[PDB]
């Protein structure tokens, strides 16, 4: 009933309720957050919420860490979709932990790296983020002492990178002569351009899990369209 | 080397029971053991 | 999801006028408006739609595609494929078990009412050498025989069916090749990029109509609008 100004938008934030009225939804523009699908999606996502002066900062060998940790975080949202075998629990790993983890990166950076352009990489604090990541900011959600050890498993193969030697495996992509291997590009802008390189086809082994762990549920949501075609095709 | 592996009720893994502990292969890796989500299953 | 019809007429007036590389020649300009048409409000659905219903909408969207085209509507191979599950098929006959399970022979069985898969049981012994593109193995790229001339949307929709009796898991990967040879390679590539709230905000919404901002439990978008507020200078 009102006419407001027109560089005005009245932004109303809820979860998807059935509370929520059908006037209410018939009367706004409806965007709906998801954690994203896949692995480069969700780094997409990761690297354009990090901020461009963030990364670019001293020293260089920030984005190298920067993507180790996007990589980290994409692999650990994207088992949540796996459960119960890429998480024994459905955990909320939401954008807060990353958060925490990037200021506990930048706050080890800085006192490590004392305003330096470059660390040789023996130098760099592995034990300070692997176990502040481990314990407190991504272990804090961990219940069990399973997920806590995968948890441990998947930073101590990933933060080592041979002291950031390329020919590095991120994973296995395909178990028959195929894997991912470490981008050698030491800026941002190489490892974005990396990230829009990767493949659009994804399997389950990207994370280290079976191939077949998908593949029943991928059925099963087949079978979950065609039931959608039955409202449909049926009102047809 | 030697694999711990929880035994779970069922195959939603919300029940664990006890641990086994396993001799590895002398070509297999136990990380690959921890990621792929090996465990025991006594109802299914 | 409750569109009123002022949001379709909001769709039309981002059709009518605003024309991508605006040719002045109306032979071009109605298949352009009809491309940007159906891109745009699979767009602005999509950004307030699951990925879960992505695909059943993409599907809609071949389907009025194809009703619209003139085109071979194979209609009888749709309804045989939208509706297999619940047809009855016959009872005691066993086709097989070479290569074949079970349930992928009653499969076979269901799909041999079908005219141009009339030969089914001797097509699956006589290709014998094709023991790894019809079941098993990858079956996304290749697929075995056709359904004469048919159009490559009538083998995309044949491949369709042919998955979906064999090999029922990659049945959303041949959903999303079959919106990509009937509508387009990059149709739906931009919803893997992240959400860009600000021109979708600043242009494309209305002052009086407000941004509902849906989220999954888990998953909220409140520092995304304060982080949209912080770089347009705004205060909220």
């Amino acid at each position: 009933s009102l006419q407001p100004h027109a560089c005005f938008r009245l932004f109303l934030t809820m979860e998807i309720n059935p509370k929520v009225p059908v006037n209410l939804l018939r009367a706004g523009r409806i965007f709906v957050f998801e954690p994203p699908p896949g692995v480069k999606a969700n780094m997409l996502r990761t690297f354009s919420s990090i901020p461009v002066s963030r990364i670019c900062k001293s020293p260089n060998e920030r984005a190298r860490l920067y993507f180790l940790l996007a990589w980290f975080h994409a692999i650990i949202q994207e088992r949540l979709r796996y459960a119960p075998l890429g998480w024994s629990k459905k955990y909320e790993f939401g954008e807060s932990d990353l958060r925490s983890a990037c200021d506990t990166v930048d706050t080890w950076l800085d006192d490590t790296a004392k305003g330096r352009q470059n660390i040789s990489p023996d130098k760099i604090p592995w034990s300070a983020l692997k176990t502040l990541m481990a314990q407190s900011i991504y272990g804090g959600r961990v219940d069990n002492e399973f997920d806590q050890r995968l948890l441990n498993t998947f930073l101590e193969r990933l933060f080592t990178t041979r002291s950031f030697d390329s020919e590095f495996k991120l994973a296995c992509k395909v178990d028959g002569h195929k894997d991912i291997q470490m981008p050698d590009g030491i800026r941002r802008e190489e490892f974005v351009q990396w990230v829009e390189l990767l493949p659009d086809t994804q399997t389950p082994s990207w994370l280290g899990l079976p191939n077949n762990a998908e593949r029943v549920l991928l059925t099963t949501q087949g079978v979950d369209m065609i039931s959608k075609m039955l409202k449909m095709q049926m009102l047809e | 080397s030697v694999v711990t592996l929880p035994v779970y009720l069922n195959f939603t893994r919300a029940d664990l029971i006890f641990t086994v502990d396993f001799e590895i292969a002398t070509k297999e890796d136990p990380r690959s053991f921890y990621e792929r989500g090996v465990a025991v299953l006594c109802t299914e | 999801y409750q569109y009123s019809l002022q949001f379709f007429l909001d769709i039309y007036h981002n059709v009518l006028y605003e024309n991508p590389n605006l040719v002045t020649d109306h032979t071009q300009r109605l298949s352009i408006i009809t491309k940007d048409l159906f891109q745009v409000a699979f767009n602005r659905v999509a950004r307030g739609m699951l990925h879960q219903d992505h695909i059943t909408f993409a599907m809609l969207l071949a389907r009025i595609k194809l009703k619209g085209t003139g085109e071979p509507t194979y209609d009888a191979e749709f309804q045989h494929f939208l509706r297999g599950n619940e047809i009855v098929l016959s009872a005691g006959s066993t086709p097989r078990i070479q290569g074949l399970t079970v349930e992928q022979a009653e499969a076979v069985v269901r799909l041999s009412c079908l005219p141009a898969f009339k030969d089914l049981i001797a097509k699956v012994q006589a290709d014998e050498q094709f023991g790894i593109w019809l079941d098993s193995s990858s079956p996304e790229q290749t697929v075995p025989y056709l359904w004469t001339p048919a159009t490559p949307i009538g083998q995309a929709i044949h491949r369709l069916l042919l998955i979906q009796a064999f090999r029922p898991d990659r049945l959303l990967a041949m959903a999303h090749m079959f919106v990509s040879t009937n509508l387009g390679e990059s149709f739906m590539s931009i919803m893997e990029q992240p959400l860009d709230l600000t021109h979708i905000v600043g242009t494309e919404v209305k002052p009086n109509t407000p941004v509902l901002m849906c989220s999954v439990p888990g998953y909220d978008a409140s520092g995304h609008v304060e982080d949209l507020a912080a770089e347009q200078n705004t205060q909220i």
